[PDB]
């Protein structure tokens, strides 16, 4: 089994597989969708995460932090964090939709409406925690500069050999025509997995 | 379906974004086809739904209510005689072809459309085509919402509804059958192509069915048996599911990563340097280059940069844009689509820019004319692009190197770059912060040329720089960093 | 800049990139060499480390364990670890010259002798530290099970461009004829960067 | 370089390792002509340094003293008539030359070797050769330990000593000559071609250079003109950065990534599947099928994994050797060299065997003679893997389907496969743990065909399993997968 960590406070491509209209800027930001529309950008962390352990069955905790800023210039259009095997489990924040979503396997397990205008442009502190003891699968979204916050968890069984490897990342959705111009930032990216 | 139509020679089309028909017949007589332009691409003929808040957006124009020729860029009496005097000319028309979905599902049930037409975007009550909710996609979307939830799932950008617009049954031969009586109807006129709007969301096997049904272009312009030039919106940066070669069979595909690449390329960011582009194109995991329409930006993607941070190339920043589009015009890859556009008022709010639905330069909704200026430039907050003389001066290029192989290629190993094509045109460039003065090799036959980039060859002389090339092909460059145009190119035509 | 820490108990080939004989075993274990001799096999995590952060000159500091065992059969002949950018800088236990040596660019800037003996066919826990403070590199090598040690230190200047991103793993060299079978396992690794 | 030089149609050469001048003679005449084999690689029969400590290992022959063709193998007019009678009966014979060094430069001084020739390895003293201390590369090498200390530096695996050996100054032509005089003698002789040993230790160029001054073979039993046939020696899985490639120029390459992927393949060991095998060859990153030498094992691979956890297949396991062997006969991949080995005792100190340095079967050190059994068996511990039926048929069926396409394959998704050659021969395997019941399509003439890896077609019937091939080409296979060798093989000359 392998557990791993990783602190990033400022990007840097070497360590990242991107996709699409995914970039790493001058000031180490990860930016999304910045020059194109109606596609999907990914960025992934270079190495696989082992949620599940095969040889013994036993499923993984993880938690992990990261700082976006949408900007809407007003998923379907908006910002998921991804588990993608090597079935995918996401966190959506559609921006189109005005919901936050724990999808899996494109199927919405649970999902809350969420007011893109409080976080509109400003920096947004996300955190995201699995424990696999409770089966809990929360997601904590907060304005630290507003006091705002949106949150919503539920049971996620990831105790599947699909899970075993996955690849853990972003993907950043831009729409057509009047929705064609939201950009998606992050800023800084910590994650942790535990057996 | 990949061969444009074009007359004899002309290589170049382009998009006179929401031009009325009666400016754009104008200009083919005075400038585009003396000029040697290949064609126009004209925004959606088809009456669309009025958008009052924002404004007129120019968006609206992307939300049909029917295929009635009736428009804020004019009826259908403006709409043929623009395609005649232009055809006239030997300047072709490609249309935008909206078939993907109508209006919006949220869209007020009533007459408030561009030609008066009634609609129940509610109910899919679209009388005026007619279209009922029969026929459109809500009971195959899989998604709980009807619209697109997933760019990862083919069915849902295909199937559900893109950004709330209703969905229009591809599959089904009546459907089928309406959008293709609307664009034989526009063949018959004397349009030459179109330009498929949104064609990731529609499958490549219906795409074909519609194309199948389509008549041989109008004989009276066109030789028998010509099949209309296809190029579909498709925007694939490789980053999911959809694919640009699955709509390969169908015709052109417009190739999106050529101008995000470019842009980086020219702006030196991300590490890149011009001496990169020696081997430009499939080198750079492009499509084929006889299945591409290229362009450094399009009408969509050269709005929601105020903020910066965006490679994308536009008017806005005219000297790197008009060193890029010269690179584009005078490279042999792929099929070139010269952008036209008008300026609106970048205002920002808290670090946005909130004009880019902003719509083309109106009086109270009608939109003005197009007004030349005696330097040959526009008024009326039209850019002209394509009347700048840099630009202008390069498509002519394009024409006179048609089918001459890229050759003599030529760089410093960092920003200066240089290369020709065959014997009939050659083009040096100068990006780094250093002068540039060094003697290549241009392939070109010995004689003095004009630099068409910074004058033209009038009469007997140049009227800027003047490029004097030995007997062995030779010549002596000299670009300064400081220059306003940054690059020289010669051809054929501009030798004295 | 990125912080990263990983351990693994037991192998898997899904965060491994693996150059020549290099294979993972059914039980977990890391096996180089087994099928091959005069040539070399490689074994690196799947993400790239940062060493050095070029936006400030910061270099990072290093600690890292690994459970090895070799086996003789009777580096030119040996089992390496190694740090190569994306000027590579390598421990060697060299079973042929029977030295550990303290590689930076095939220069070896410190070297100590050592009874291959004393760990022939036995786990051998390793132990190598690079503190970017006091710049000092230090390898720790034990036979647990009978109490034997060697060490060696010596001072490794990384602040250098060339070291800001690097490949971490190791490196399995076997040599011909009479020293064509020496075998190489890897049953364990820890590793952890720090600024 | 590429051409084996074997007489018309046969296709593989057996390596009878260690065996005697004298034996290899007579095996020859009584089988190797026969039954259609190419050639033979011998053991290096120039003469060695005598290894005591061990007693008289196996690696002892390759640390060379001097070229006088003098060793445990035989003499000069034993090697000579070996040759000859050989050549005479059309098979070939192909010699491992040891050219990268000579012996280790801690070699006692003395007359300590097979032929009693004095030396000096301290002084690097070798005057029966002669060779002086300026005729080795101590002064070029770059390491402290004069040394290979890293095999990803180039200049330290070519110029610096392999595990101790001194290495021979090959670009100087003194050295070039002295190697090129031992190499033309022995092609006088009658010699095919050669095995260069350890060629990753030498520069492409510098082996390249004494290949140009070989002569052309013997016209007595070769064409005018015929260059010798070259197979390089060179270990490339691909983790380092000499690359096999580098050597193409000189002749073929043995390719180790062959018998490494076919091993773990045949085990079903990482999840891989003999179906997989349908694209065997340059599909899985193998070198090009003309520049390759292939096999399933070679003398020094076959050693050293009594502990397991090896996937290289040797005459140890049998029955899944066979199974890799007849694979590989049977695929119209590289060129085939068969091994033929002594077997020797494996016994285990604390987990590691210590009998890999045994040498050939010998009385006080005098190797033992091959004695043939009734059932043409082997004694005297002689294995003769080239013996066994089934390997014995395949290289005949190899010599039948030459030429002839890679055909009609087959397979069950998981272990089951099958593939024919043009229309002269068919072959089905079943690896999976259940019996094989399928009707195939093998591409051959109707008719009853014997399967000549459970018997032989003698007289008017065969003598194991008969395979009835249909009008129409398909014919009825059952295979158990408890039989003795899951696998069956039948040719155009095995019909009835
Ligand atoms: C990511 O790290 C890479 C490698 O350290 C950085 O690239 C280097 O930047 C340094 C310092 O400016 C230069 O001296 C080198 O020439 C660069 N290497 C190359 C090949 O460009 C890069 O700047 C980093 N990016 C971010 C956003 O931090
Ligand atoms: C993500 O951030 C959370 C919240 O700060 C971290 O959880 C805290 O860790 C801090 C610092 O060690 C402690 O003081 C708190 O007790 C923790 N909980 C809370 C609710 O604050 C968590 O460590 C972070 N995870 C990762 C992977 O970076
Ligand atoms: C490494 O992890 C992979 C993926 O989990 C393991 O492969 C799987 O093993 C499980 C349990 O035996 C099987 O159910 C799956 O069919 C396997 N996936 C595949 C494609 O084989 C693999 O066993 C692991 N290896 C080690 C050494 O732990
Ligand atoms: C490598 O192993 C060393 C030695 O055990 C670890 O250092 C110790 O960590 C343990 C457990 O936290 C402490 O009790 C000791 O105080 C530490 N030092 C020593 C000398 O024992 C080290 O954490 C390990 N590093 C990695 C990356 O796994
Ligand atoms: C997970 O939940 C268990 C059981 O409620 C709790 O005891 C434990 O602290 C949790 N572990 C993590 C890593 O969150
Ligand atoms: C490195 O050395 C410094 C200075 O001696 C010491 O204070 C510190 O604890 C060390 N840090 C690490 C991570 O070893
Ligand atoms: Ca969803
Ligand atoms: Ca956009
Ligand atoms: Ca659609
Ligand atoms: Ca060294
Ligand atoms: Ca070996
Ligand atoms: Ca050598
Ligand atoms: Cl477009
Ligand atoms: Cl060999």
């Amino acid at each position: 089994a392998t557990e791993t960590s990783f602190i990033i406070d400022a990007f840097n491509k070497t360590n990242l597989i991107l996709q699409g209209d995914a970039t790493v800027s001058s000031n180490g930001n990860l930016q999304l969708s910045y020059n194109s529309y109606d596609s999907m950008s990914r960025a992934f962390y270079s190495a696989p995460i082992q949620i599940r352990d095969s040889t013994t069955g036993n499923v993984a905790s993880f938690d992990t932090n990261f700082t976006m800023n949408i900007r809407t210039h007003r998923s379907a259009v908006g910002l998921d964090f991804v588990l993608v095997p090597v079935d995918t489990v996401t966190v959506e924040f559609d921006t189109f939709l005005s919901r936050i979503s724990i999808d899996v396997n494109n199927n919405d397990i649970k999902s809350v409406p969420w007011d893109v205008h409080d976080y509109d442009g400003q920096n947004a502190e996300v955190r995201i925690t699995y424990n696999s003891s409770t089966k809990v699968f929360s997601v904590s979204l907060s304005n630290p500069s507003t006091g705002k916050s949106n949150n919503v968890s539920t049971t996620v069984e990831l105790e599947k050999e699909v899970y075993d490897w996955v690849s853990v990342g972003f993907s950043a959705t831009s729409g057509a025509y009047q929705w064609s111009y939201e950009t998606h930032d992050v800023l800084s990216w910590s994650f942790s997995s535990k057996f | 379906q990949y061969a444009p139509q074009t007359q004899s020679g002309r290589t170049s089309i382009v998009h006179l974004f929401e031009w009325r028909w009666v400016d754009i017949a104008l200009e083919c007589e005075r400038y585009l086809g003396p000029k040697g332009f290949g064609g126009v691409q004209v925004s959606p003929p088809n009456e669309n739904v009025v958008v009052t808040n924002p404004s007129r957006p120019w968006w609206e124009r992307y939300q049909p209510v029917s295929y009635k020729l009736c428009t804020r860029s004019g009826n259908e009496n403006e709409f043929r005689d623009m395609v005649t005097r232009c055809n006239n000319v030997g300047v072709r028309i490609y249309v935008d072809a909206v078939i993907n979905h109508m209006c919006g599902s949220g869209a007020a049930a009533g007459t408030g459309t561009t030609c008066g037409s009634y609609c129940n975007p509610g109910s899919r009550e679209f009388p005026a085509v007619p279209y009922s909710a029969w026929d459109f996609n809500d009971g195959k979307c899989k998604t709980a919402s009807g619209g697109i939830e997933s760019y990862n799932d083919p069915y849902q950008v295909r199937d559900c509804q893109l950004v709330g617009l209703l969905d229009l049954a591809l599959e089904k031969d009546y459907v089928r059958s309406m959008i293709a009586d609307y664009l034989n109807k526009l063949i018959d006129i004397g349009v030459a192509g179109f330009r498929i709007d949104a064609s990731k969301h529609m499958w490549p096997g219906d795409i074909k069915a519609v194309l199948d049904k389509l008549h041989n272009l109008n004989t009276n312009w066109f030789p028998a048996g010509s099949r209309p030039f296809i190029f579909q919106e498709v925007i694939d940066l490789g980053g999911e599911a959809i694919q640009s070669s699955e709509y390969f069979g169908n015709g052109r595909v417009t190739e999106f990563k050529y101008g995000a690449k470019l842009g980086t390329v020219v702006r030196k960011w991300s590490g890149e340097k011009m001496s990169y582009l020696k081997n430009w194109g499939e080198g750079w995991g492009f499509m084929p280059s006889d299945r591409a329409l290229v362009f450094v930006d399009n009408h969509d993607n050269q709005r929601g940069h105020g903020a910066g941070g965006a490679s994308i190339l536009t008017f806005w920043d005219a000297r790197l844009y008009k060193v890029a589009v010269g690179f584009m015009l005078a490279h042999p890859y792929g099929f070139t689509r010269v952008m036209s556009s008008y300026r609106w008022a970048r205002n920002f709010v808290n670090g946005e820019d909130v004009n880019d639905w902003i719509g083309p330069p109106n009086n109270n909704g009608v939109i003005k004319e197009v007004t030349i200026n005696a330097d040959t430039t526009c008024g009326n907050d039209w850019v002209c692009e394509h009347r700048w003389r840099e630009i202008r001066n390069m498509v002519w290029f394009r024409n006179v190197v048609d089918g001459q192989p890229f050759a003599n290629w030529w760089d410093n190993g960092s920003n200066q770059v240089a290369f020709g094509r065959g014997n009939r045109g050659f083009i040096v460039f100068n990006n780094d912060d250093w002068q540039l003065s060094s003697t290549l090799q241009t392939g070109l036959p010995g004689g003095t040329y004009c630099d068409v980039i910074s004058g033209d060859k009038v009469g007997n002389s140049c009227t800027g720089i003047k490029v004097y090339v030995s007997s062995d092909g030779t010549a002596q460059f000299s670009i300064s960093n400081s220059a306003e145009d940054p690059f020289i190119a010669i051809h054929a035509e501009s030798k004295l």
